This record gives structure tokens, C-alpha cells and sequence, in this order.
């Protein structure tokens, strides 16, 4: 089980906006800016979406966004597409030298 | 006012700054072995770290 | 073009140690951190550890210390995931990914910047 807490699904339709809450505490999220988000299509390898709080890599569209808030940093999608109807997993540094994941956030687009 | 016992061999760290031109001071300049002390007018920032 | 490649789907029996291999294709295998990620079949990702090729130093996650240890050989451009005392709870897909950039100064060992991924293997035990 993940040390980080995060939702498992948020549903809707194209064109909306979302906020998905990955949560930690002082030791992993609070003290550090090392937070990332990874897309996970059904049965596919993961894809990086957001790195270092919010830095979109080439190939990631401005349909995606995120920002830090204390001990919870969240994934903010905008302009939804059914093509992006994937799972989403937050990721963050956790002290010592380790990397931790969280959540099962299946996007749904009717 | 304000003598800091800070010990260094080559560069002088956190010292007081001069008022004017970067004055050279030396006890003698016929005796080349006399250590020559340079006192800057403006500072140069230095940062050191052990990443380990 | 750079790519990460791995051994295909794997078959074993429980208790036996597993030796997943990860090939670094089309880039300097000396210059980037490599990270291992587990994915139980159809489930979320679990983090395993990393390896520094140019240094050879490693660290396995606290959940596996003393049981998982990674090695490499530069002459054949491959990284290895050794995992012994296999429980059937280890039923999962195992991934290989390219991490941050290595530098003499600075420290990117723990950054979650997994850039590309290997196509992975699924281990068959029960
Ligand atoms: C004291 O002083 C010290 C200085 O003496 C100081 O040290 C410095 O510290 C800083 C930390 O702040 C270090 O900064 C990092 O530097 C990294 C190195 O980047 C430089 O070099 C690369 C080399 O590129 C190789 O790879 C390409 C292929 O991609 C090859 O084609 C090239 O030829 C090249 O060579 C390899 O391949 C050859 C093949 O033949 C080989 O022959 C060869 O040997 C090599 O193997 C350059 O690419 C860099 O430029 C690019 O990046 C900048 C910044 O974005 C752009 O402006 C620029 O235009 C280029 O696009 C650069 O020249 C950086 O990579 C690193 O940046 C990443 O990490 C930071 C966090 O550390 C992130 O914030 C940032 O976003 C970057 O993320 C990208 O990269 C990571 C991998 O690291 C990815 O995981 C991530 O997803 C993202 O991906 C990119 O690519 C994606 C596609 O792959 C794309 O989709 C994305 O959108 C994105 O573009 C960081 O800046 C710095 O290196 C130190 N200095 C030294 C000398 O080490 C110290 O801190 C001081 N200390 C104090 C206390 O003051
Ligand atoms: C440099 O090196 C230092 C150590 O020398 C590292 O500091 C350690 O960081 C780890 C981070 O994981 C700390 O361990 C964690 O402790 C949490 C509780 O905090 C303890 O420590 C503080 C500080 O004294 C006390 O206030 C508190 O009461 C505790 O004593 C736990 O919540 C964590 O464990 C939980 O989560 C993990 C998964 O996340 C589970 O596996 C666990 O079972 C448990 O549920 C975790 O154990 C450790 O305490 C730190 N040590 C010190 C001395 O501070 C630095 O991170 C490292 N890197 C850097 C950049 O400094």
C-alpha cells in the first residue's frame, strides 16, 4: 500500500477541469519540492505528465497542470479528452533516498 | 568593534570592507618574502558544500 | 533513437530467484540513473530501487533490503535485477526506467523524473 493517499477515480465528460489530491506530510511532501505525476493507460507502461511540482515535459499538453499546497499537491487537468481516459499516480521523494507512489486515479470521460 | 576570529590560509572570509581603492599593504617591498596583504573594496560571494 | 528494452515475459516457480535484465539502447548508459518499478498485474506501481552504473553503487527500498540487489556490466550495456526468496506475492510486472542525469556534484539519485520506460516482463509463479 502507498504511504501517500490519493483518490481512485473522478468521472465526467470532455472539457471539464479536475483536482486530484495526492497527500503526504512534512517528511515527504511538506519539506521538499520533489513531486511528480504519472499517467497509466490501461495495460500500458506509465507516462510522465508532471515533474517537480509543475514542469510539463515535451509531449505533455497544456491540458494538464498542478501545484503544491502544503502537505497535498494535486493534479489539475483542463480541457478533458476521452483519449486521456487513463489512470494517474502521484509520485514524490520521501527522505532518506527513496521514491514513493500513490493512488489509483482512473479518469472517466462520457 | 567587530573583530571576528575567523582563520583561513589564502582567502580572507567575512572580513570588514575597505572604504576606497583596493589598497595594497606590505611591511616591505625590498624584502620580497614579506607577505603582501590585499584588502578589497567590494565582496565576492563564495559558497561551499558537502553533498554527502 | 534512444530506447529501453527488457527481457520478455518470464516463467519460474515460487521460491526461485529471478534475474530480470534491462538493456540500455542508444544512449550513454554511464550518464543516467536507472530506476526499477514493480506493477502487480493490473494494479498500482511499487518502487524497487536504483543503480548508478558509472559508480556501481545501489540502494534497494526498505521493503526489500537484503533480498533485492542490482548489478550491471558495461561491456554488454545491460542492468540486472536480482530478487531472491521469491514469494508468490511478488507476482508482478517489473519495469526499467531512465532517471535523472548523473553529475560529480549535485545529487539527482532520488528525483522522481522517470523519463522513458522499458517494455517489461511479467513473472509467472503461483
Ligand atoms: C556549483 O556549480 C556547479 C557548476 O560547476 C553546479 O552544478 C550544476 O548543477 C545544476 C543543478 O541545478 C545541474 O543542472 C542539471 O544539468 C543537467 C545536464 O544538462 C546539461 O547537459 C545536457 C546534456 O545533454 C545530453 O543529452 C542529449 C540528449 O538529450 C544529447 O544529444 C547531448 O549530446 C548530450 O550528450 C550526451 O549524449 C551524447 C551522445 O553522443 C554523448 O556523447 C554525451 O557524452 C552525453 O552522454 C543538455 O541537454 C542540457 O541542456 C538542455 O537542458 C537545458 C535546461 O532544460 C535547456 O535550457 C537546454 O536548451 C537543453 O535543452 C545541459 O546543457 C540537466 O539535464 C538538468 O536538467 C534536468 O533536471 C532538472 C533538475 O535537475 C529539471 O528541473 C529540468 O527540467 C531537466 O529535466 C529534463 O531532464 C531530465 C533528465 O535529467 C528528465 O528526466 C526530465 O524529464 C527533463 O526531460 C527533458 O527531455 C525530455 C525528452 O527526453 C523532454 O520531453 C522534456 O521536456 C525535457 O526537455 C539540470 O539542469 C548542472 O548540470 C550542474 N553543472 C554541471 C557542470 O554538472 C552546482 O549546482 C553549484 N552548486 C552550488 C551549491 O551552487
Ligand atoms: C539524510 O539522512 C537523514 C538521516 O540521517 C534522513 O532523515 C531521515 O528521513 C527519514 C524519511 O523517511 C525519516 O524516517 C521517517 O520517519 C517518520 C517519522 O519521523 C521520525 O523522525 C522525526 C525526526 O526525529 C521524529 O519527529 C518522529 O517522531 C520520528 O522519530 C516515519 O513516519 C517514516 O516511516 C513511516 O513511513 C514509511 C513509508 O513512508 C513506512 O515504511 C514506515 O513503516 C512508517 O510507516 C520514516 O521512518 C528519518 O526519521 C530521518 N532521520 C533523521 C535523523 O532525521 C534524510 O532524509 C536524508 N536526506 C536528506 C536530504 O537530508
Amino acid at each position: 500500500q502507498s504511504a501517500l493517499t490519493q483518490p481512485a477515480s473522478v468521472s465526467g465528460s470532455p472539457g471539464q477541469s479536475i483536482t486530484i489530491s495526492c497527500t503526504g506530510t512534512s517528511y515527504d511532501v511538506g519539506s521538499y519540492n520533489l513531486v511528480s505525476w504519472y499517467q497509466q493507460h490501461p495495460g500500458k507502461a506509465p507516462k510522465l505528465m508532471i515533474y517537480e511540482v509543475s514542469k510539463r515535459p515535451s509531449g505533455v499538453s497544456n491540458r494538464f497542470s498542478g501545484s503544491k499546497s502544503g502537505n497535498t499537491a494535486s493534479l489539475t487537468i483542463s480541457g478533458l479528452q476521452a483519449e486521456d481516459e487513463a489512470d494517474y499516480y502521484c509520485c514524490s521523494y520521501a527522505g532518506s533516498s527513496t521514491v514513493v507512489f500513490g493512488g489509483g486515479t482512473k479518469l472517466t470521460v462520457l | 568593534h567587530g573583530i571576528r576570529p575567523v582563520v583561513s590560509t589564502q582567502l580572507l572570509l567575512n572580513g570588514s570592507l575597505a572604504e576606497k581603492e583596493i589598497v595594497i599593504r606590505s611591511e616591505n617591498l625590498t624584502n620580497n618574502a614579506k607577505i603582501i596583504i590585499v584588502h578589497l573594496h567590494t565582496p565576492v560571494e563564495i559558497v561551499c558544500t558537502r553533498p554527502n | 533513437q534512444v530506447q529501453l528494452v527488457q527481457s520478455g515475459a518470464e516463467v519460474k516457480k515460487p521460491g526461485a530467484s529471478v534475474k530480470v535484465s534491462c538493456k540500455a539502447s542508444g544512449y550513454t548508459f554511464t550518464d543516467y540513473y536507472i530506476h526499477w518499478v514493480r506493477q502487480a498485474p493490473g494494479q498500482g506501481l511499487e518502487w524497487m530501487g536504483w543503480i548508478n552504473p558509472n559508480t556501481g553503487r545501489t540502494n534497494s527500498a526498505q521493503k526489500f533490503q537484503g533480498r533485492v540487489t542490482m548489478t550491471r556490466d558495461t561491456s554488454i550495456s545491460t542492468a540486472y535485477m536480482e530478487l531472491s526468496r521469491l514469494r508468490s506475492d511478488d507476482t508482478a510486472v517489473y519495469y526499467c526506467a531512465r532517471g535523472g542525469w548523473i553529475g560529480l556534484y549535485y545529487d539527482s539519485s532520488g528525483y522522481p523524473n522517470f523519463d522513458y520506460w522499458g517494455q517489461g516482463t511479467l513473472v509467472t509463479v503461483s
